[PDB]
């Protein structure tokens, strides 16, 4: 149950957020963006993916 | 009447407080409940069973 | 005497000897399973959360 | 005892790539695996100095909104892909470089006008692909010295700056033991970095940044 | 290493994998032979499973 | 003490007989965590008596379940007490409230 | 490269026990990075000074009682565990205590020394409650760091202690809570210079002007392994 709670919380979208709407080159700088507190985790974004 | 008592203390009447994680000093997202539960040690303590 | 060597020996004995944990009752085959042990200071058996 | 706390040695450089390594320390006193792992994390990911692409001027554009033809991927992607280029600038605050290429095929950072004063530390970085018999493109790329990661908050095209060379850093603490106790911490630091600097030395730079703060208190 | 499925790809009956892993581990522990895989001071339990990974064991041996 | 209770603690801890309860009113004459001794007042004394109620407290002893049961004073020397006041806490009590 | 380095510009010993200290200026993030590192170090690793054994004249084990005293001997040990003292250049010392006659017994009754200094004279050990009553005891103090429970300690001593000693659990670490806070301040006509405030509650044996430097030292030497790699 707690694992799924965490993954639900991680993957929601909140229509207002810090850092919302920018475009990123990958998960790693997604993480740098999260961890430094520059973007909120459920903020909307576009990323390059593979 | 609980709110009224918490207001008589200088405490936050939401009952919740923002907390930080002592592993980093980061803030938790949204406040969390904090307060004085009563807890009992039960007589099923482990070295009596290992 | 629990001498200072014995743990470095123990951590060689156990180093990959599976031990079988089962609760009771044990309704179905998944109720006995084997795990590789890792040593602990306390007295509880530390089980894996998903299992 | 009273002021001779246990000190680690590196148990391994544990190297798996030139881009990424898993530098592990043992033992650390209980709880110090965070107190250093995260402290060096917060240094490494946000306050390491370095140089990065900062602004772009492709030939004749006001906004990457304009999807100028002849290129396969549109200017929004060229703009981020040029953020992907790792660069070293020697002794200067800001430096502009020029790039051009012609003929049907890819474009690479190797096609930049390499000043030698500046090193493009990964030339084989593809920039775009060209899509007509007449396809050629020419642009100015600004590179700048700065610190950390700075978002797009502040014909020029602005872009976020990746001044810190750390692509990712992560750390764990885990059980470690001696002959009589197991409450001590191991620390694993894992990091991956853009090739400007090797990681087992980037951390030695970062440990210095942190050490320099303490220099005014240490007796 | 622990999951033996890649050894079961080679001994397509899974019971024969226990009979073969035991037989081979006995040739090591009791019969005094030594492994064709590089050992890492693993138990014969693991060495024999690591001898299926080299693809050089079946119950002919 | 539990900080939140129901006010039933003031009854369970007394009626369960394990706190030592003042049989007659008076003043505390002496205390030492083994004895408590009360100079009962003459309004509740019986006429030929010395007029002095000792309470030899039970100290560390096994419960039937092997938990200890040491009673401890709650009074002070020279303090007044009234019939039915708690003189000494039981196990799991303080000031005569239940306190698990 | 533009890093401003800190100095520990100011301190406020708001009480004989509580104090504030401030480190100023700091760059981006360093207010947080030190702010938490020093809190976590100050809680784990400040050395201090604890009671460690007690011998009381006529007692035999923790669970007994003494005639004419208000506490079970156990609650005397629970009281002395909280007693805190400085010691000057020593790994340990023995304190004698004597009192007789009715009333409280308090730390002020310990046979004082120049080389021991007690943070709070009024910390109370028991009451005496009979006219002829007495206690005399030899409290042994040791320096140390962290916490060391007596059960492991006697398992670490490996000789057999005599009958009639009592053992107490050791709680050396002298700081009870630490808080940190970060804010901008007037320097060089510029923004984002953090005045770190660290403010602290203690048992009273130490002063921040040592404590923050000692914590910074511990950090600075633990960190050597990461530059020496």
């Amino acid at each position: 149950q707690d694992v799924v709670l965490g993954l639900y919380y991680m993957t929601r979208d909140c229509v207002n957020a810090k850092g919302e709407g920018m475009v990123l080159t990958g998960p790693k700088e997604a993480e740098r963006l999260y961890r430094s507190g520059l973007a909120s985790l459920h903020a909307r974004v576009k990323v390059r993916i593979t | 009447e609980i709110k009224e008592l918490l207001k008589l203390g200088d405490l936050p009447t939401s009952g919740q407080i923002r907390l930080y994680d002592g592993r980093t000093g980061e803030q938790f997202e949204r406040p969390v409940t904090v307060g004085y539960m009563y807890m009992l040690k039960l007589n099923h303590l482990v070295d009596d069973k290992m | 005497r629990e001498e200072a060597v014995v743990w470095d020996i123990l951590d060689e004995v156990i180093r990959e000897h599976p031990v079988l944990l089962n609760r009771a009752p044990t309704l179905h085959r998944l109720g006995i399973q084997a795990f590789e042990p890792v040593l602990i200071e306390g007295k509880a058996i530390q089980l894996h959360p998903l299992v | 005892s009273v002021t001779e706390f246990l000190k680690p040695r590196l148990v391994d450089i544990e190297q798996v790539s030139s881009t990424h390594a898993k530098v592990t320390l043992e033992p650390l006193e209980r709880g110090f695996g965070h107190t250093l792992g995260n402290a060096l994390r917060r240094i490494l990911l946000s306050s390491m100095p370095g140089c990065a692409v900062t602004e772009v001027e492709i030939d004749g554009v006001l906004h990457e909104y304009s999807t100028k033809e002849g290129v396969q991927e549109d200017i929004l992607e060229i703009l981020l892909n040029l953020k992907g280029l790792a660069v070293r600038v020697q002794g200067k605050d800001e430096v502009i470089l020029t790039l051009n290429k012609s003929g049907i095929g890819p474009v690479t950072a190797a096609d930049i006008t390499h000043d030698g004063d500046v090193e493009i530390v990964k030339p084989q970085h593809v920039i775009c692909h060209l899509t007509d018999e007449n396809a050629s493109i020419s642009m100015r790329i600004k590179v700048q010295r700065g610190r950390g990661y700075v978002p797009a908050s502040t014909g020029r095209l602005l872009v976020d700056a990746c001044y810190s060379p750390v692509e990712r850093i992560a750390y764990n603490v885990e059980a470690a033991r001696v002959e009589q106790r197991t409450d001590l911490d191991k620390l694993v630091i894992e990091m991956e970095t853009n090739g400007t600097i090797d990681p087992e030395e980037a951390i030695r730079r970062a440990a210095t940044i942190l050490a320099e703060q303490l220099e005014a208190f240490v007796d | 290493r622990v999951t033996v499925q890649d050894a079961v790809e080679k001994i397509g009956n899974r019971f024969d994998l226990v009979l073969v892993a035991a037989r081979r581990a006995r040739q090591m522990q009791v019969g005094g032979k030594d492994p064709l895989v590089p050992e890492e001071n693993d138990k014969t339990t693991v060495i024999a499973l690591r001898e299926i990974e080299e693809g050089l064991i079946n119950n002919q041996i | 003490k539990p900080l939140v209770g129901t006010g039933m603690e003031r009854a369970v801890a007394v009626d369960s007989g394990v706190t030592a309860v003042a049989k007659r009113g008076g003043v505390v004459q002496y205390v030492d965590a083994s004895r408590i001794v009360i100079k009962v007042n003459e309004d509740e004394m019986y006429p030929g008596e010395a007029g002095i109620d000792i309470y030899n407290l039970t100290k560390y002893t096994r419960s039937n379940q092997n938990t200890c049961i040491n009673q401890m004073p709650c009074v002070s020397l020279g303090e007044p007490v009234e019939r039915g006041d708690v003189l000494a806490d039981g196990p799991s009590t303080d000031l005569g409230e239940l306190a698990l």
